RNA sequence: GGUGAAAAGAACCCCGGGAGGGGAGUGAAAUAGAGCCUGAAACCGUGGGCUUACAAGCAGUCACGGCCCCGCAAGGGGUUGU
RNA sequence: UCGGGGCUUAAGCCCAGCGCCGAAGCUGCGGGUCUGGGGGAUGACCCCAGGCGGUAGGGGAGCGUUCCCGAUGCCGAUGAAG
């Protein structure tokens, strides 16, 4: 009994031509493809652990950028907020300082207030 | 999901250099130059203020730079060196002096071009009275 | 077969790009006196012959 | 409506085709006609013929009126190529590929 | 009116009526749990202490579910090592209803 | 190596020197039309959508945004500006 | 050319201090799998703790291809394979 390959390959090939659908030029095209689509993987998995950092760091920039306006550090604002007590902001949401800024306001001089 | 600037009217500023320490002042220019102390940052998007920049050829500096600093400008060509000394950019076109060390904390990109072009250099006062001005310090 | 060699099969992009100077432009035809017949211009053009 | 009219195993190059193909597309056919007539190349005497035959069927074939027909889409396939040996400096023997070509035309009454 | 609920790892701003998914729940196919968790408020609850003391929020398990998959794949090179995973992440849907701190 | 059950292998008209086509006709089917079952891939093309002429590139990935498309919306798809 | 811009009671050096930033480390929430402990007389499934970078290589469980029994069967023109 003899299998030859048949179907199979030709199959395993599309699977990938899929994936590698958009990708520039020949890159969607063979086994470039694949080789490609190899990166691609890394690409996210890695940048997937860096979406993390890439907020943590927008939001800062947003917060430091807000309590400057109020005077002070995001190094000292966030230090009241420690003593504080307030595990409140989470970096995510001092996106108060855009909109609801009065909560915000309100949350400074806490901090100040908390600081000394 | 974090919030996301629409689009804005630009807010302009002013400054008089004189007596700045050039670097210090850059730092700030910069500072404007992205929209980074609006507290609804956004990389991607160029939100900067517009500042404008007056008495630039007032300019102060530390140590012996007008003699000792040197501006290297590389032209294409074998021994297109070109080294320029801190004074004579300000005796001759000054603006420069502030302009090339703005671009300089301006990061890389298209997005940073974007910016420098905000930024406006004078040495005056007597810039394109237009409008704005909010002076700063 | 020989000395300078082509380094990479010049891509698909690169090629065609080449190209974009390559199409022609139509003729340039005129009515004559004569017929409502089509010349190119300062010729003359059969059945419609011409004067002096 | 459309009338297509396709001339297919033609013996000249595609590539060297479709720069006449590329004179016509959208034209009005009587404008074509004018074209394909004064351009300099082999390219026209087989577009030509193949748009005339376009024409052609188009009215006697489905009314459509010749004053009022346009190259609606027009293009050129390759077809299969004649390989032929060459024989080249010190042995070696090349391959030559005499490309061929299926030119098509398709006309269409302008408007109303 | 604004208050910001500490629900699954992670924290949301959230208002009288809306939808939000979350970090997977114990809860019912559709019951009410109430996010005994919550800080600030439409007019400064303001959280003192980490906790806002006498307050909550109430919501609806509208429906547990699971999430579209996630390829995490793996390639270290010179040295035939690939991996490929499916991963889809499951997430409790929530409507919130009571705002009453 | 393989039209189709059967040659029923396309009369006849039309453009063309022919080739080849367009109609007409046969067939269940003719993108089954004669190296004609199926007809993948590379490869060439035509039309459409998004996109691109101050811009730096293992060509992807993460984010936001604009446009186009499927859905009543919540959503998704395509594209790619930064 | 100190990565660069730029820096001079500093953005340098020394001494002392409080902050904050900062990894795929540690936490939190969710989920895999395996090993161990337990419930359970039991199988079952559930809970708790812990291990889970990896080339040469050892070990385990699977997926698909052709063929044979299951076929004098079953699906199939209301459409098999591809
Ligand atoms: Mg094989
Ligand atoms: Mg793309
Ligand atoms: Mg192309
Ligand atoms: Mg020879
Ligand atoms: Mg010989
Ligand atoms: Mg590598
Ligand atoms: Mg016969
Ligand atoms: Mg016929
Ligand atoms: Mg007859
Ligand atoms: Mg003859
Ligand atoms: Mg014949
Ligand atoms: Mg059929
Ligand atoms: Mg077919
Ligand atoms: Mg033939
Ligand atoms: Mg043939
Ligand atoms: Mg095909
Ligand atoms: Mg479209
Ligand atoms: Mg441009
Ligand atoms: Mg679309
Ligand atoms: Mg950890
Ligand atoms: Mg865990
Ligand atoms: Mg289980
Ligand atoms: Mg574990
Ligand atoms: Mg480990
Ligand atoms: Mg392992
Ligand atoms: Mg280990
Ligand atoms: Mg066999
Ligand atoms: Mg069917």
């Amino acid at each position: 009994p003899r299998a030859k390959t048949g179907v199979v390959r030709r199959r395993k090939h599309k699977k990938i031509l899929k994936l590698a659908k958009g990708y520039w030029g020949l890159r969607s095209k063979s086994r470039k493809a694949r080789e490609t689509l190899f990166a691609a993987g890394n690409y996210a998995y890695a940048h997937r652990k860096r979406r993390k950092r890439d907020f943590r760091r927008l939001w800062i920039v947003r917060i430091n950028a807000a309590c400057r306006q109020h005077g002070l550090n995001y190094s000292t604002f966030i230090h009241g907020l420690k003593k504080a007590g307030i595990e409140v902001d989470r970096k995510n949401l001092a996106d108060l300082a855009v909109r609801e800024p009065q909560v915000f306001a309100e949350l400074v001089e806490r901090a100040k207030a908390a600081q000394g | 999901k974090t919030y996301v600037p629409k689009q804005v009217e630009p807010r302009w500023v002013l400054i008089d250099a004189e007596g700045k320490t050039l670097g210090r002042l850059a730092t700030k220019i910069a500072t404007l130059l992205r929209g980074k102390h609006r507290p609804d940052w956004t990389p991607n998007v160029a939100m900067g203020d517009f500042v404008v920049v007056v008495n630039a050829d007032k300019i102060r500096v530390t140590g012996k730079k007008l003699e000792q600093k040197i501006y290297t400008r590389y032209s294409g060509y074998p021994g297109g060196l070109k080294k320029i000394p801190l004074e004579k950019m300000l005796a001759t076109h000054p603006e420069r002096v502030l302009e090339h060390a703005v671009k300089g904390m301006l990061p890389k990109g298209p997005l940073g071009r974007r910016l420098f072009k905000r930024l406006k250099v004078y040495a005056g006062p007597d810039h394109p009275h237009q409008a704005q001005r909010p002076e700063k310090l | 077969a020989k000395h300078p060699v082509p380094k990479k099969k010049t891509s698909k992009a690169r090629r065609d790009a080449r190209r974009s100077h390559h199409a022609l432009t139509p003729p340039i035809l005129v009515p004559c006196p004569e017929c409502k017949a089509m010349k190119p211009p300062h010729t003359v053009c059969p059945e419609c012959g011409y004067y002096a | 409506m459309e009338a297509k009219a396709i001339a297919r195993y033609v013996r000249i190059s595609p590539r060297k085709v479709r720069l006449v193909v590329d004179l016509i597309r959208g034209k009005s056919l009587e404008e074509a006609r004018n074209i394909l007539r004064y351009t300099n190349k082999r390219g026209a005497y087989f577009v030509a013929k193949v748009l005339e035959s376009a024409a052609a069927n188009a009215v006697n074939n489905h009314d459509m009126l010749e004053d009022r027909l346009y190259v609606k889409a027009a293009y050129v396939d390759e077809g299969p190529a004649l390989k032929r040996v060459l024989p080249r400096a010190r042995g070696r023997a090349d391959i030559i590929k005499k490309r061929t070509s299926h030119i098509t035309v398709i006309l269409g009454e302008k408007h109303g | 009116m604004f208050a910001i609920v500490k629900t699954g790892g992670k924290q949301y701003r959230v208002e009288p009526g809306l939808k939000l998914r979350v970090e997977k729940l114990d809860a019912e196919p559709g019951a009410t749990v109430e996010l005994p968790v919550l800080l600030l408020g439409g007019e400064k609850t303001v959280v003192g202490t980490p906790v806002v003391e006498g307050a909550s929020v109430v919501a609806e398990v509208l429906g547990h579910g699971r999430g579209k998959k996630i390829l995490v794949s793996k390639f270290k090179a010179k040295v035939q090592y690939r991996r490929k995973k499916g991963h889809r992440q499951p997430y409790t849907e929530l409507l919130i209803k009571e705002i009453r701190g």
